[PDB]
RNA sequence: UAAUUGCGAUAACGAACGAGACCUUAACCUACUAAAUAGUGGUGCUAGCAUUUGCUGGUUAUCCACUUCUUAGAGGGACUAUCGGUUUCAAGCCGAUGGAAGUUUGAGGCAAUAACAGGUCUGUGAUGCCCUUAGACGUUCUGGGCCGCACGCGCGCUACACUGACGGAGCCAGCGAGUCUAACCUUGGCCGAGAGGUCUUGGUAAUCUUGUGAAACUCCGUCGUGCUGGGGAUAGAGCAUUGUAAUUAUUGCUCUUCAACGAGGAAUUCCUAGUAAGCGCAAGUCAUCAGCUUGCGUUGAUUACGUCCCUGCCCUUUGUACACACC
């Protein structure tokens, strides 16, 4: 399946907790900012984190999300 | 200028040059590819847009690497991509897109090489997934 | 031979011991204002059209 | 002057590039002319074997590999800039054969 | 006292265990198929796939 | 009409392909209409093809098999028996010869003949092993009609003088005409025989 | 050998008045319409392909596609 | 008007070159015809005895004209196919060496093919001439 | 191919070299019905005798039959290679033969009987009815009846 | 969800091992880098064909330029992207567009706490105990045996044929391996029908086999539906190769009799896309020998995208007089 694990979801939430006046809802300008504000040790995991952060901040404009 | 085309493991390198309607495939002409049933599979990226449509270009393709059908699909992709590239560079990208529309609306891996590669075989059975016959008793 | 054919509008779910049959809420093409439930073996989606000889036989779940 | 061909082979890609990149700059700091470093395809030495030390269990096969890598660089230089340059590549794990 | 043993399975042995069966006569190993499984990483042979 | 030529010598019998109402290399394609209303969206004329060898992805998703040329689906059904596994060139030459034989006998737009055969041999009601008289999807109708036609061709051409091309030919012709003398129609009527006895 | 082995000339008018009642002609069609055996057809149809009523449809081998004169 | 061996591909070229070897009258046959199977992995000789050596000559000539020098092992592995080895799985078996060697020697004697400075046989000048003759004859005979 | 009406000049199943021959088959493979000639031997002898192999025995000839028969009976004298013969260095004369009669069976049983009289392993195996060419007898050829 | 994957419900919150992540490989990149150990064009060297100069061409020390194909380093790229529908409120799922790649992107390697009286003392100069140890159960030599045949079982190869057999003809891969104390991979000639012999040559290797000119397959002909020209089991005779040594035929080759088999009962195995199946090739075992295995590519389907009817397994609940734990 295409379900994201905790090391994706929690890191994305931690990024959105302190970088909302930061990377927009676009994945291309999301992963780039992730590269400099996150010590991701693999581009695939970086892509996962940035995609889930893009999804989180895309649905943030439809109502607040838990946690 | 030069393009390439692959189906499984064959590669067909095509050179498109300004000339007079010369379409060579192995030194022989395109009419002598000799699958003898896929000979109309190499006329697809010509018959598609305009039947003759072209006396200005020369396509010299050379294919090595796969099998009969794979190399026929490779050459039929190589001539197509060569035409597309030549139109994009020299003639105009408007017309390259106007023939890319026909190629993509007839897409049979003419412009995009097929991604299906031979999946590796695994121990305990002939074939990648097929397993040896098992007996309980 | 009576003539009648219909079109599945709402696929309900799987049915059958092994899971081969599917229930479909069909809208009839003639006398459209009628939704009858039928059972079908092959794979079906919405906006698909079925031929059913008998017109009024509510096929139910197959335990 | 003498023309030579250096051949670099190893299993360790990191130190193989550590010498294939050291040699280029050690020839540029003396401003020589050389054909670029050519990378011969890696030989994958795959070798199947039986995991079982006996003949019991499910038939499960296990392959091993020692991928070997090799390059080659050709140039020309005097004898001192040949010997002092072949004495730079002693990285333990990368083997260097210099032919003339 | 001994007849020729220059070929066949009796000519070669495992360089470590001297067992005449399962011998790996490839790339110049001359090692048993189990003794190699044991000392494979130490030769440079590893598992990736 | 439009006898354009170029430096590579090929007769204009193929250069006259699409300047007018499009057809096959040998058979008119625009005269193709199904005898029914339900088997559309699963029979896939228009797009047309030049040869039934479009080696494209049709098994990755669920309902992409339906968008494959019906002539190539029929070839893929002849792609069978284990002995004739592979041999796609063989099966496509067989289909070419069969289409030619249909062109010769009761011409009737051979591609229209084969699609009409499929439609007339698509089982409209089957039985599920619970024998419950369930209905049959259009896709299952189409591919089971193709399977029945191809296997009738196979076990007609097996062990007898007439070759697979002509056995396939008369099988499809009988299925198009809707007679109970062929194998496919008899088997479809057998499957629909348990339609009233299991409702 | 069970039927129509080598000659089929006692009714040799049926190499002439055979075209009607079937528009097709083939190696199997000849052995099917109760006239001739397939041990000669591959070269017997060649006579009529060179001069006769049958027009070839293709360059078929291991097969036959011939049509009546229009 | 610009015709070569690569204007008729595979069969109409033989359909005129074999007739050319017929007309030439030089048989070049060593008498092994009717005695040899043309491959160790065959079960029978060529059906028609007269013509198979001429078609072998035509094919060898075209095969060394389309490419560079060709050796006897090359033609053996080319012309030899699979073998029905019994109740065992089939396996590619090389062709008969003697027939390919003698057809190379016949092309030597007739001057269609010469030796090469690295080994093997390379098509001769008159060989290219003759092959182009048959090609240009076939093209105007039957397109 | 030509006129084959031949009202009374046709030949049915016929008589040749101790074995009835089906005149409805092409001469080579029809003649392969004689015990001692197979596909390739018949093809070689019938393309040596310069007879047309594209015809059946019902029309071929009445003298070419015995001609081919004599070629079979004297293969080595009519320019046939020695390795093409089924029985070379027979047991006691060095000559090369080809048994074409109800005689190949007799020659085989003679070889078997001398192989039994010599008390050889092969003769003993042929006496016991078991496989003789090193086959495994544990699983195959059990009933053989 | 493939997943204790996540959402979510919630006396839990925050986590850790496992899964995932990771690594290897297979897909792409007219981007960087560098390449007569890879390839491509243009100048001469050029033989044909045509001759307004062009088709195919060879030019392995013959000229320059280049990195599209090939190769391999660093990087890039996918994260189900976007858009809709369904999502209880989300996790996600389903379509379409685009994309090289949208099913964990495909295939693997690695694989927690653990349980087996599962197998292995016949792998070990791993080893407890017992036994044997000078007519040895140590080692060595000859010979035979492991292969032996009333029969039963399993994994398989070849078939029952016309989608086929047989002949000429087309000439289409990838994974690899291959000798300096020396006989390994063998190119090219001559002989033989063939296996094979022979005089050489290249290769310690992207350099030579090797472009592994593989097979299936494709073209045209012979076969005509026959227990047949399908099938090659069985056996006879002869020639070589490997080996000190082919008898119980190692194998190959030539000729010859040409068995069952008319598609398989009850049952039963494997498998969802370059996958099943058909096809052969390389490597391992090797002095010789595949019907075996490990990988590889050529051709490329059918049906399905679901379920708990069967089997297996997991979790939960539940009973226990068990706790060495149902032996
Ligand atoms: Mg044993
Ligand atoms: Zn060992």
């Amino acid at each position: 399946g295409r379900v994201r694990t905790k090391t994706v979801k929690r890191a994305s939430k931690a990024l959105i907790e302190r970088y909302y006046p930061k990377l927009t809802l676009d994945f291309q300008t999301n992963k780039r900012l992730c590269d400099e504000i996150a010590t991701i040790q693999s581009k695939r995991l970086r892509n996962k984190i940035a995609g889930y952060t893009t999804h989180l901040m895309k649905r943030i404009q439809k109502g607040p999300v838990r946690g | 200028v030069q393009t390439f085309g692959k189906k499984k493991s064959a590669t067909a390198v095509a050179h498109v040059k300004a000339g007079k309607g010369l379409i060579k495939v192995n030194g022989s002409p395109i009419t002598l590819v000799e699958p003898e049933i896929l000979r109309f599979k190499v006329y697809e990226p010509l018959l598609l847009v305009g039947l003759d449509k072209f006396s200005n270009i020369d396509i010299r393709v050379r294919v090595t690497g796969g099998g009969h059908v794979s190399q026929v699909y490779a050459i039929r992709q190589a001539i197509a991509k060569g035409l597309v590239a030549y139109h994009q560079k020299y003639v105009d990208e408007q017309s390259k897109n106007e023939l890319k529309k026909a190629f993509t609306s007839y897409d049979r891996t003419l412009l995009i090489a097929d991604s299906r590669r031979p999946e590796p075989k695994k121990f305990g059975g002939k074939g990648a997934r097929s397993r040896f016959q098992k007996s309980y008793r | 031979t009576p003539v009648t054919l219909a079109k599945v509008i709402k696929v309900l779910g799987r049915t059958g011991s092994r899971g081969g049959v599917t229930q479909v809420r069909v809208e009839f093409l003639e006398d459209t204002s009628r939704t009858i439930v039928r059972n079908v073996k092959g794979p079906v989606r919405e906006n698909d059209i079925l031929v059913l000889m008998e017109s009024e036989r509510e096929a139910r779940r197959l335990r | 002057i003498i023309k030579i061909r250096i051949t670099l082979t190893s299993t360790k890609v990191k130190q193989l590039e550590n010498v294939s990149s050291n040699i280029v700059k050690n020839a540029e700091q003396h401003n020589l002319v050389k054909k670029g470093p050519v990378r011969l395809p890696t030989k994958v030495l795959k070798i199947s074997t039986r995991k079982t030390p006996n003949g019991e269990g499910s038939k499960t096969w296990e392959t091993y590999e020692m991928r070997i890598h090799k390059r080659y660089i050709d140039l020309e230089a005097p004898v001192q800039i040949v010997k002092r340059i072949t004495q730079i590549t002693i990285e333990p794990g990368v083997d260097v054969e210099v032919v003339v | 006292f001994s007849h020729p043993r220059r070929y066949g399975k009796g000519s070669r042995q495992c360089r470590v265990c001297s067992s005449h069966t399962g011998l790996i006569r490839k790339y110049g190993l001359n090692i048993c198929r189990q003794c190699f499984r044991e000392k494979a990483n130490d030769i440079g042979f590893n598992k990736f796939r | 009409f439009t006898p354009v030529v170029l430096a590579t010598p090929i007769p204009e019998e193929v250069q006259q392909a699409q300047t007018e109402i499009k057809l096959f290399n040998k058979w008119s394609f625009e005269e193709v209409e199904v005898k029914d209303a339900s088997l559309v969206d699963y029979v896939q004329v228009r797009q047309p093809i030049f040869v039934a060898h479009t080696a494209g992805r049709y098994a990755n998703k669920r309902f992409r098999k339906a968008q494959c040329p019906i002539i190539e689906r029929l070839t893929n059904s002849l792609m069978m028996n284990g002995r004739n596994n592979g041999k796609k060139l063989k099966a496509v030459r067989i289909i070419k010869h069969t289409l030619d034989i249909i062109n010769v006998l009761t011409d009737q737009n051979p591609i229209q003949v084969v699609v009409d055969a499929i439609t007339n041999t698509g089982p409209r009601e089957d039985t599920t092993r619970v024998r419950q008289a369930v209905d049959v999807s259009p896709l299952r109708r189409v591919n089971q009609a193709i399977a029945l036609l191809t296997i009738g061709a196979r076990e007609a051409a097996f062990r007898n003088i007439k070759t697979i091309a002509e056995t396939l030919a008369e099988e499809l012709i009988n299925a198009a005409k809707g007679s109970s003398t062929s194998y496919a129609i008899k088997k479809k009527d057998e499957l629909e025989r348990v339609a009233k006895s299991n409702r | 050998a069970q039927h129509a082995v080598i000659l089929d000339q006692e009714k040799y008018d049926r190499i002439l008045k055979e075209v009607p009642t079937y528009r097709y002609v083939s190696v199997s069609v000849l052995v099917d319409r109760l006239k001739i055996g397939g041990s000669l057809a591959r070269i017997a149809l060649r006579h009529l392909e060179k001069e006769g009523i049958i027009k070839p449809i293709s360059k078929h081998s291991k097969q036959a596609i011939y049509t009546r004169a229009t | 008007p610009g015709v070569s061996v690569r204007d008729v591909a595979a069969q109409d070229f033989i359909n005129a070159y074999a007739s050319f070897l017929q007309r030439q009258g030089k048989l070049e046959v060593p008498g092994y015809v009717d005695i040899v199977k043309t491959s160790s992995g065959n079960e029978m000789p060529p059906q028609d005895a007269e013509g198979w050596f001429y078609k072998r000559a035509a094919s060898v000539a075209r095969h060394i004209y389309m490419r560079k020098q060709v050796g006897v092992g090359k033609l053996n592995k080319l012309y030899g196919g699979a073998k029905s080895r019994g109740v065992r799985p089939y396996k590619h078996i090389d062709a008969s060496g003697s027939i390919n060697r003698k057809v190379l020697q016949a092309l030597e004697k007739i001057g269609i093919v010469e030796i090469s400075p690295k080994g093997g046989r390379r098509i001769s000048e008159n060989g290219q001439r003759d092959l182009d003759r048959i090609a240009a004859q076939t093209l105007e005979e039957d397109e | 191919s030509l006129v084959v009406q031949e009202q009374g000049s046709f030949q049915h199943i016929l008589r040749l070299l101790n074995t009835n021959v089906d005149g409805n088959i092409k001469i080579v493979y029809a003649l392969t019905t004689i015990k001692g000639v197979g596909r390739r031997y018949s093809n070689l002898v019938c393309k040596k005798a310069d007879v047309d192999l594209h015809k059946r025995a019902g029309e071929l000839t009445q003298e070419e039959l015995e001609r081919i028969v004599q070629i079979m009976q004297n293969p080595t004298h009519y320019k046939i290679p020695a390795w093409f013969l089924n029985r070379q260095n027979d047991i006691t004369d060095g000559k090369d033969y080809h048994t074409l009669a109800n005689n190949v069976e007799s020659k085989l049983r003679d070889d078997l009987e001398r192989l039994k009289k010599i008390r050889a392993h092969r003769g003993i195996r042929h006496f016991w009815g078991l496989r003789v060419r090193g086959q495994h007898t544990k699983t195959t050829g059990r009933r053989r009846a």
